[PDB]
RNA sequence: CGGGACCGAGGACCGCGCUCUGCAAGGAUGCUGGCGUAAUGGUCACCAGCGACCCGUCUUGAAACACGGACCAAGGAGUCAA
RNA sequence: GACUAAUCGAACCAUCUAGUAGCUGGUUACCGCCGAAGUUUCCCUCAGGAUAGCAGUGUCGACCUUCAGUUUUAUGAGGUAAAGCGAAUGAACUUUAAAUAUGUAAGAAGCCCUUGUUACUUAACUGAACGUGGGCAUUCGAAUGUAUCGACACUAGUGGGCCAUUUUUGGUAAGCAGAACUGGCGAUGCGGGAUGAACCGAACGCGGGGUUAAGGUGCCGGAGUGGACGCUCAUCAGACACCACAAAAGGCGUUAGUACAUCUUGACAGCAGGACGGUGGCCA
RNA sequence: GGGAUGGCUUGUGGCGGCCAAGCGUUCAUAGCGACGUCGCUUUGAUCCUUCGAUGUCGGCUCUUCCUAUCAUACC
């Protein structure tokens, strides 16, 4: 994998470039799950 | 192709610990000079025995002169030549006084009749035909005929190209 | 001329056409001359030539 | 095998995983390690564009990375030169401590008596028949 | 044609002063003669610094001279090819022998009052033509507002 | 050992040399003839052999297209201040 | 949307006003010294930007340290050719080992040893890191080249152009389209390809002599109706061809060959003769 | 303020299968394959199935050329 020098300089220690896509996927899943839980709570209130 | 000479070229693989006395390979090469002769030797050795020039060495290069250059001989040449179809066998005959002269006549003949260049021709055998009965081609058979004698009709006389104008019309009878 | 033959000719000091130099034959020089073979003619000079 | 920051490594992609993989240029390249990971490693590789060099940083999985023997000859020669110079000072005899290129071969004579040469045609007659 | 991958480089240093000071021209002639006819590297350095512009000749103060006069240099002749200025923070001027391009009035007065000697560069050429027992001093070149803003 | 062509930079001596009374050795001298003026040389006009697109300007990578130019004189466009 | 003094989808006159334009046009003596460039990297694109790179003038610093689009050596990648298997085993076999270009490394600024600490690491004073001291100048540890240094300052154009060899990725009925390196051109004259952006040779101060390159030597046209051996006759031959037409194509054109076959027990071509009987075989 | 495919084309369909002289291969018997051929595309009928302009053609008047010939000449 090609690595940008600025991104690897700003990268925290211990983390690798091989987990970035899993991190992004986890963030997207977390946002979608939060929206689903909000919809469920509103529907249960109704 | 050129003023050719025949060279005995002897070469070998470079000696190693496993092979302290490598085999000697000998070839007869028709070439304009010794550099071309050694290059053709290494080309054929690479094509045959997988011995490279970098791992090999030249042991000897000698000129093989004709034994009787004043004796008229008939020569048979077995060659293979490469065309767009592929490789073709050929047996031809030449009436010359030396093997080198026969080989040059062969190169001129191949270039004239089949457009075969030097690099597409492999000379496999050059032999002197020991008997008159060994001659196969009619263009040599008519020359080896008994009591051969011919005239020369319509001989254009040799006139200097710098003498533009002539006062008499030339004759073509001598 | 490509950059590698150009650099080899510069290191051999053959900067002009019909320039000539003496070279001691080693492998390290022979490979250089073999690379610049499309621009040079070379050989073994005798005492009269030298 | 574990790697540390600063050592020299070679990159060799091995097996069926080298099939359509996007960066074929870095295969067979040698670089210096800057980052260490349990399953990966960070390598600095220099590229040449015209007269100048540029620096690229790559992440390579450790199954495609081997330690290099680039400086092994230099360290071996340094050690050998040290011991040979010490031995030369002990014995009072100069010795050659520099590599030299390969020289042209000298003159020698090759005998023929048990090694008679074989005459070869451009093609083999046993192949002709 | 001749293939020239490398280029012959014209000189990137001053060969002559840009100034029109006639006395500087006479000093330059004298030190050209000295640099040609002597082996002393001091003369060549002095000639080259005489060629120099003003930002390349920063002033040297009496406190800087007094700092460099310590540790066995008290009897050497101080050579500056710039202006020697006075430092009022230095309350006691040591005895010194200074040859400079020019002096400020207070620096000259304080050197002569401490009992030292003030010379010009032609007097320095007369007394030390080979630069023997000299201490060559330069001022702080990077102590300029433009250099700070670079 | 012959035959021919082009050239003669420098301007006391100094040097390397040699075949050493001197020389072909760190760059041409010697002898002779005609003429001493348009003879050599030069300028202009024309013929002859060979050579040779119409200038800016624009465009893009470049050409082509396009635009300006009947001719001449005089003005005529990177200045001053902070 | 007609007319309102040849002026009207808002008259005419003067002023603000030398209004603004990123678009068009133009922008004035000579010589000398240098001398360029087209995704490098980042930013939401087009009606986008910076920025790397390449240049010139000044200087200064010991213009000190040497460095290098190159080879060699060691080791990677390419094990890929190849030799053998009277070595084992069976491109995937191996003792050995290709070609093209290609990465890394090749010293005193270096190498090694020793002592401690560690906040790294290790079962661990163990490795490694940081310091400490010492040894190694007997050669400074390949070749070749080396008017090729460094650091500032200020200034300027160009920074997603065209063509081509090679490598590579895709395609089309056929065309072709992306990248990478390199070379050329835009900026460039000269000799030759009759002619000319992309071809070959060769790069340019003013002159004289000599010799060549590519290309040429029947005349135009400087140089050969030059030499040797052959081939070819075209009812618009051919002479700068490779691509297409276009096929394993059609030729009682002409040569040189290869294979198979017949031949004094008479081949191939002819001429003179035979070419018979069951039998008008069966069905229709 | 700019700007205004081309030595092309012609007379014989496509798709699928088969055969096939040959090319290759003969430690694999695969893969190309001209010539062909086979299948999809009313007893001289029906006349009660006309299936979309973005692309533009014209006419005089007059001359010449090509041949891929309708007529005239010959075969």
């Amino acid at each position: 994998i090609e690595v940008s020098a600025a991104k690897e300089a700003m990268r925290p220690e211990g983390t690798s470039v091989r987990g970035d896509k899993r991190r992004e996927i986890r963030a997207r899943v977390k946002k979608n799950q939060k929206q689903m839980l909000r919809n469920q709570r509103i529907a249960a209130e109704k | 192709m050129g003023r050719l000479q025949e060279y005995q070229v002897i070469g070998r693989h470079l000696p190693t610990e496993a092979n302290p006395n490598p085999a000697l390979y000998r070839m007869r090469i028709f070439a304009p000079n010794e550099v071309v002769a050694k290059s053709r030797f290494w080309y054929f050795l690479r094509g045959l025995k997988k011995v490279k020039k970098a791992t090999g060495e030249i042991v000897s290069v000698n000129v093989i002169s004709e034994k009787h250059p004043l004796k008229v001989k008939n020569f048979g040449i077995w060659l293979r030549y490469d065309s767009r179809s592929g490789t073709h066998n050929m047996y031809k005959e030449y009436r010359e006084t030396s093997r080198v002269a026969a080989v040059e006549a062969m190169y001129a003949d191949m270039a004239a009749r089949h457009r075969a260049r030097f690099r597409s021709i492999h000379i496999l055998k050059v032999v002197e035909l020991e008997k008159t009965e060994d001659v196969k081609r009619p263009y040599i058979k008519q020359l080896v005929a008994k009591n051969l004698s011919f005239p020369l009709p319509h001989r254009v006389p040799k006139i200097s190209t710098k003498k533009i104008f002539s006062a008499k019309r030339p004759s073509t009878f001598s | 001329i490509p950059p590698k033959p150009r650099k080899i000719l510069q290191l051999l000091r053959l900067r002009q056409i019909n320039n000539g130099v003496f070279v001691k034959v080693t492998k390290a020089t022979a490979e250089m001359i073999k690379i610049v073979e499309p621009w040079v003619a070379y050989g073994y000079p005798n005492l009269k030539s030298v | 095998r574990t790697y540390r920051v600063g050592d020299i490594v070679d990159i060799k992609v091995n097996g069926a995983v080298q099939k359509g993989m996007p960066h074929k240029f870095y295969h067979g390249k040698t670089g210096v390690v800057y980052n260490v990971t349990k399953s990966a490693v960070g390598v600095i590789v220099y590229k040449r564009v015209k007269h100048r060099y540029i620096e690229k940083r790559i992440n390579v999985r450790i199954e495609h990375v081997k330690p290099s023997r680039s400086r092994e000859d230099f360290l071996r020669r340094v050690k050998e030169n040290a011991e040979l110079k010490k031995k030369a000072k002990a014995e009072g005899v100069p010795v050659q401590l520099k590599r030299q290129p390969a020289m042209p071969r000298e003159a020698h004579t090759v005998s023929i008596a048990d090694n008679k040469p074989v005459t070869l045609a451009p093609v083999a007659y046993e192949t002709t028949i | 044609g001749i293939d020239l991958r490398w280029k012959h480089v014209r000189s990137s240093h001053r060969k002559a002063p840009k100034s029109d000071n006639v006395y500087l021209k006479l000093l330059v002639k004298l030190y050209r003669f000295l640099a040609r006819r002597t082996e002393a590297p001091f003369n060549k350095v002095v000639l080259r610094r005489l060629f120099m512009s003003r930002i390349n000749r920063p002033p040297v103060s009496l406190s800087r001279i007094a700092r460099n006069l310590k540790n066995g240099n008290e009897k050497k002749t101080v050579v500056v090819v710039a202006t020697v200025t006075d430092d009022n923070r230095l309350l006691q001027v040591p005895k010194m022998e200074v040859a400079a391009l020019r002096f400020t009035a207070k620096a000259r007065a304080r050197i002569e009052a401490a009992g030292g000697r003030t010379l010009t560069l032609d007097q320095l050429a007369l007394e030390k033509p080979t630069g023997a027992n000299t201490l060559l001093l330069r001022g702080p070149k990077n102590a300029r507002e433009a250099v700070k803003h670079f």
